[PDB]
């Protein structure tokens, strides 16, 4: 399962 | 023994071809389980795996949630790079993250991973203590800022220590038949004149599940590192994996070369000779 | 920066005349992503290969298995036309069942 990392760079 | 979860996202731009694409593939050790591709007819998370067909509908509507946000945030980052960089909006353009979770025999954390790249080359990591970062250049630096600011390591090290390590887990349990497998290579050495004075030995292992293997030739017991031609691992496409590795010998030479194979399959590593 | 792929091409079982089997051709160690692979019977495009799902090493580099059913013979000629930005011609390995 993957998690939702929403920070852009 | 140990095991591993890695997702592989590739966000590539195409400027004056739509939007840049957004790929995700999925593997527990080497076996791919899960794939997205934003250019699907219909993108959504795919099982590639018996064991991940299991899932309920509300895994894959969750998974397929995270990716479709991800090729919005992808498409971001293309462009932040893209300013941090002073380039043009004419040039095609690369990043990749792999990220995920190494697990020992018991199931425990023995280290997480989130890297990230930008044409290539390394972009930002975290550090193994999951809490601070490693910033490749002044650009990625800016970005380390920023995320230090948003606390995304320690967001990070709440998924490898806890839902990365359990999904993994659950994945091996559901897998066993296969993820706890090991297929041993099934090996041979050919022999093929190159000329009156030269001929080449050549070792093979095929069939063999996990993609690690050492594959060697010695002479005289000496281990022929410079002399060894050694072909990349490569998949069979049945979940197995072949390598190769060949030497060029001197005519009447052949028995003091010896082909040593170690695999995790295999109780004991494997000493091989040409048999003539 | 760009990295030319390494190319093998290669039977799934070890190859046996008029023994179905699979021709696969795997692409490695290239950077960036965009690649043309075809596999070749007798010097003519085999249509309907299929390919995996884009995945990368831990250097960054791409791979790609190219794969196709086949039934070898004596008589027919099978080979890999790859091209990449990194190549000025595409290049042409032959398939060898001893390779």
């Amino acid at each position: 399962e993957e998690y939702l990392q929403a920070f852009t760079y | 023994g140990s095991h591993s979860m890695r997702y592989f996202y590739t966000a590539m731009s195409r400027p004056g071809r739509g939007e840049p694409r957004f790929i995700t593939v999925g593997y527990v050790d080497d076996t791919l389980f899960v794939r997205f591709d934003s250019d699907a007819t219909s993108p959504r998370k795919e099982p590639r795996a018996p064991w991940i067909e299991q899932e309920g509908p509300e895994y894959w509507d969750r998974e397929t949630q995270i990716s479709k946000t991800n090729t919005q945030t992808y498409r971001e980052n293309l462009r932040t790079a893209l300013r941090y960089y002073n380039q043009s909006e004419a040039g095609s353009h690369i990043i990749q993250r792999m990220y995920g979770c190494d697990v020992g025999p018991d199931g425990r954390l023995l280290r997480g991973y989130d890297q990230y790249a930008y044409d290539g080359k390394d972009y930002i990591a975290l550090n193994e203590d999951l809490s601070s970062w490693t910033a490749a250049d002044t650009a990625a630096q800016i970005t380390q800022r920023k995320w230090e600011a948003a606390r995304v390591a320690e967001q990070d090290r709440a998924y490898l220590e806890g839902l990365c390590v359990e999904s993994l887990r659950r994945y091996l349990e559901n897998g066993k038949e296969t993820l706890q497998r090991a297929d041993p290579p099934k090996t041979h050495v050919t022999h093929h004149p190159i000329s009156d004075h030269e001929v080449t030995l050549r070792c093979w292992a095929l069939g063999f599940y996990p993609a690690e293997i050492t594959l060697t030739w010695q002479r005289d017991g000496e281990d022929q590192t410079q002399d060894t031609e050694l072909v990349e691992t490569r998949p069979a496409g049945d979940r197995t994996f072949q390598k190769w590795a060949a030497v060029v010998v001197p005519s009447g030479e052949e028995q003091r070369y010896t082909c040593h194979v170690q695999h995790e399959g295999l109780p004991k590593p494997l000493t091989l000779r040409w048999e003539p | 920066i760009q990295r030319t792929p390494k190319i093998q091409v290669y039977s799934r079982h070890p190859a046996e005349n008029g023994k179905s089997n699979f021709l696969n051709c795997y692409v490695s160690g290239f950077h960036p992503s965009d690649i043309e692979v075809d596999l070749l019977k007798n010097g003519e495009r085999i249509e309907k290969v299929e390919h995996s799902d884009l995945s990368f090493s831990k250097d960054w580099s791409f791979y790609l298995l190219y794969y196709t059913e086949f039934t070898p013979t004596e008589k027919d000629e099978y080979a890999c036309r790859v091209n990449h930005v990194t190549l000025s011609q595409p290049k042409i390995v032959k398939w060898d069942r001893d390779m």
